[PDB]
RNA sequence: CACUAUAUUGCCGUUGCAUUUUAUGGC
């Protein structure tokens, strides 16, 4: 089961915008599936996974995170 | 009025807040408890895991689930956990229900992951009874973990280590959550959900046996690894530690004395708690007591020999001579005399008191000071003759008058080897002090 | 010849038994017996299984 | 210098119980007093290490006979239980020793805490 | 990298044998390599010797130089003084690389099958799963190395041929 | 949850009932 986690969460009312590095930690499956981990993560956050929006990923080497 | 505002901030903005809080160091008197024995035949008993229910959750609808009744769980280790009744203070801890493990709990693959087999195959280490009263988490030498119910002790799901050599040494719950920390002896620590039944992360980076494990309420986990004199601070969310070591030097003792009485090295740090999640407490393998914060590397406050030291051996089973005086010279003074290192310790979550526990025949009671910088004695319980496994407190009474039950486990070995010198008549079973006012 | 399975291993028992009373009573400078006589006691403890 | 002469301090004790835990680890430690005089006569020994406080001393004192004949070094400790605990097994050992191993990752390390416990004699 | 001023010489044919026999290597780059880099540290190690006693520049740039050292643990701490670094030597360079490391630590059996399962992805060090031999492991991550989460050596799935070999003997 | 309702300790030594009670020390 995975957990996703962020940092550095700095907001930006100059784009009334909550900008942050997410890191997600899967164990065993291969990706996070960018539409499954948004609507997630607008779970945890207020609201609105058409409003949150993921954009930066890599997954580091040897798998996990 | 003004008190009244003062108690709806320690219901639990001062909890969250993160601090010492909860002062009852002078407030407690000691020395007349009702210190019960209740003997358990069940063959050296290793762990002791207290549930009491909280009282509306941080918001409202009291509990969770009877209704309202306190709990214990107890190990041995002939592979038996049992469920006690603890609610009804000064009376003994009734026993309720029994969860045995045979040699039939051997799986037949036997070579991989899979310990899908619901029991135990040997030597049950330690317990975690869960925060919302529905599961207790236990774990042993046989590298698997259960979730039991916690109402017939029914095996909902087996949690394998998935390694060679994961023995899990020690299990803590994240409190008023399901987060759970065991600590596994392939020098590492593992996160489980409980309620999702899963493996979160895991966490390297130690270098030695994660011998114990301590958490509260925000995501903090203290660990300690038993032969490299250190102790692990790791903060999840931003996923990072903090490396306190020892430091304590006999011959720089001996320059802090040396201005007008022996103590000797650091073998091993064996026991964690955290009083708050700015300050934690240690017990080492030269009985010392180390009070440690979050700022600093070095002890902020090293008790000394805590429990006192083993009595030397006799004439008689030294050297099998005759002469008393060459048998006399056997035992080299005062040279070998070795500490009582301690095995449990258990401090009170944001309280003014922690309790220490070893082979001494007595629980010994400290109180911190008030610039958190130092701690000294409050008494002696002596009822509990033998070795102590795990201590944990209940409580009870009103917002501002207390009536605890300290619970703990009384075996006639150490935990984890065998590892005795002499113990004189320990039975198996609990300590259970009520302690008022 | 001496030392008189269900024999074999109290054999070996008897055996470092007495390895560890000879090492007693040799580097002690001037030997005593209840060191002796608890050996004695442990192996007779021992064999009453049967 | 009663019998067990080479007693070590507290700061030298815990270095060579350290060293002994991670050779124990390493598989490179055989314990127990028969075992240590058979790898003593076998030849491959680097140190050996005795507990000083067992019921009686005798049991592991035939040991420096052998050991100072084949000029290997030998030191005692303080207690029983802290080397069972160190060896990393369940039972009290009163005795060990180090096997001599060059492809072993400890070797400074051996060699430092060799040289310690020779000037110590 | 970098190439011998006289490389066809018998001695050191001798020597790049016997240092790629024992360490488990794949050519004589691998010796060249380090001992490019070797030679670098202790050329800046010498002048370093030859200014003078208690000059600030030798001062912290030879403890900085110690301090890297000691950390790799090609130099023993009981050995603080920069002419210990002079008297450094490539053995002790690639003694300190994973696969060696790694044999010396057990769970290999043989050089060679140190740097196979190293290079087959089974081998963390701590955290990361690392698959290159030459990795010079410090001395504060030498008791880190054991088997990855997701190896059939460490605790994950059975392998390829395991399952292969256990459906066929299911038929 | 609602029912149906079925009517101190593994061994060894103990205070004490108007059967429980009760805290000690041997494996």
């Amino acid at each position: 089961a995975v957990t996703i986690r962020t940092r550095k969460v700095i907001s930006n009312p100059l784009l009334a915008r909550k900008q942050f590095v997410v890191d997600v930690l899967h164990p065993n499956r291969a990706n996070v599936s960018k539409d499954e981990l948004r609507e997630k993560l607008a779970e945890v956050y207020k609201a609105e996974k058409d409003a949150v929006s993921v954009f930066g990923f890599r997954t580091q080497f040897g798998g996990g995170k | 009025d003004k008190d009244i505002i003062a108690s709806r901030l320690k219901e639990d903005v001062a909890e969250q807040q993160g601090r010492v809080f909860r002062y009852f160091g002078d407030k407690l008197l000691i020395s007349e408890a009702k210190q019960s024995f209740t003997r358990v035949g069940e063959n050296n008993l290793t762990c002791i895991s207290c549930f009491q229910p909280v009282l509306n959750k941080y918001t409202f609808e009291e509990s969770s689930n009877n209704k309202g009744r306190l709990f214990a769980y107890t190990v041995s280790k002939d592979l038996q956990l049992t469920k006690y009744d603890i609610t009804d203070f000064s009376k003994r801890p009734k026993k309720l229900k029994y969860a045995k493990g045979g040699a039939k709990y051997i799986p037949t693959s036997k070579h991989e992951y899979e310990n899908t087999t619901e029991g135990h195959y040997d030597e049950i280490l330690t317990v975690a009874a869960s925060p919302d009263g529905k599961y207790v988490v236990t774990g042993g030498r046989d590298r698997k973990l259960i979730v039991w119910s916690t109402e017939s002790l029914s095996p909902v799901k087996v949690i394998p280590t998935k390694d060679r050599r994961g023995e899990v040494l020690s299990l803590a719950f994240r409190k008023n959550s399901d987060q759970l920390y065991a600590s596994c002896a392939d020098f590492k620590i593992r996160t489980y959900s409980i309620n999702q039944f899963s493996q979160l992360e895991i966490l390297y980076g130690h270098h030695d046996i994660v011998e114990d494990i301590s958490a509260l309420a925000m995501e903090r986990c203290v660990t300690v690894g038993a032969r490299d004199r250190t102790a692990m601070l790791w903060k999840i969310p931003d996923e990072t530690r903090l490396t306190f070591r020892g430091g304590d030097e006999p011959q720089k003792l001996l320059r802090r004395w040396m201005k007008e009485p022996l103590f000797f090295c650091e073998g091993s740090i064996d026991v964690v708690s955290m009083v708050d999640d700015f300050h934690f407490i240690t017990g080492s393998d030269n009985g010392n007591i180390c009070l440690w914060s979050l700022a600093k590397k070095k002890p902020i406050f090293t008790e000394r020999i805590a429990h006192g030291i083993l009595p030397e051996p006799s004439f008689n089973d030294i050297s099998g001579e005759t002469d008393e005086e060459l048998r006399k010279r056997q035992l080299q003074g005062k040279k070998l005399l070795q500490p009582f290192w301690i095995t449990s310790l258990y401090a009170i979550p944001y309280s003014n008191v922690f309790i220490s526990g070893s082979w001494s025949g007595s629980l010994k009671v400290w109180k911190i000071s008030d610039n958190l910088r130092s701690f000294e004695l409050l008494g002696e319980l002596s009822g509990a003759k033998g070795v102590v496994t795990k201590i944990q407190v209940v409580e009870s009474g009103k917002h501002g008058k207390e009536k605890f039950r300290i619970l703990a486990s009384i075996a006639k070995e150490h935990r984890l080897g065998r590892w005795i010198a002499n113990v004189s008549g320990a039975r198996n079973g609990i300590y259970s002090a009520v302690i008022d006012q | 010849g001496a030392e008189k399975k269900n024999k074999g291993r109290i054999s070996r028992y008897l055996a470092n038994k007495c390895s560890m009373a000879s090492r007693i009573d040799n580097y002690s400078e001037e030997p005593s017996n209840v060191f002796g006589s608890v050996l004695k006691k442990q192996v007779e403890q021992r064999l009453e299984f049967y | 210098n009663p019998k067990a002469f080479p007693l070590a301090d507290a700061a030298l004790t815990q270095q060579i119980l350290d060293v002994v835990q991670q050779a124990a680890n390493l598989r490179q430690l055989k314990k127990g007093a028969n075992e240590a005089t058979k790898t003593l006569n076998r030849g491959i020994s680097e140190f050996i290490i005795m507990a000083a406080d067992c019921e009686p001393i005798e049991i592991l004192l035939h040991l420096p006979l052998l050991c100072e004949d084949k000029n290997v070094p030998y030191v005692f400790v303080p207690s029983r239980v802290a080397l069972g605990r160190a060896c990393g097994v369940s039972r009290p050992v009163i005795a060990a020793s180090i096997t001599t191993n060059d492809a072993s990752a400890i070797k400074t390390q051996i060699y430092a805490v060799k040289d310690k416990i020779e000037t110590l004699l | 990298y970098s190439t011998p001023k006289r490389p066809y010489e018998s001695s050191r044919l001798d020597a790049e044998l016997k240092l790629a026999g024992e360490f488990g290597l794949k050519n004589k780059k691998e010796i060249y390599r380090i001992s490019f880099q070797l030679s670098k540290i202790r050329r800046a190690a010498r002048d370093l010797l030859t200014r003078d006693e208690k000059d600030p520049k030798r001062l912290f740039e030879g403890n900085a130089l110690i301090r890297r050292l000691v950390r790799v643990g090609v130099l023993s701490e009981d050995k603080k003084k920069l002419d210990y670094v002079l008297a450094l030597k490539v053995e002790d360079f690639l003694e300190r690389r994973l696969q060696t490391q790694v044999y010396k630590l057990g769970l290999a059996k043989s050089v060679h099958h140190a740097r196979v399962l190293i290079t087959q992805r089974h081998i963390a060090v701590g955290k990361q799963i690392v698959n290159i031999p030459s990795f010079m492991v410090r001395l504060d991550s030498e008791k880190h190395i054991d088997f990855a989460p997701t190896s059939p050596f460490g605790g994950a799935r059975p392998g390829r041929v395991a399952r292969r070999n256990a459906a066929r003997k299911a038929e």
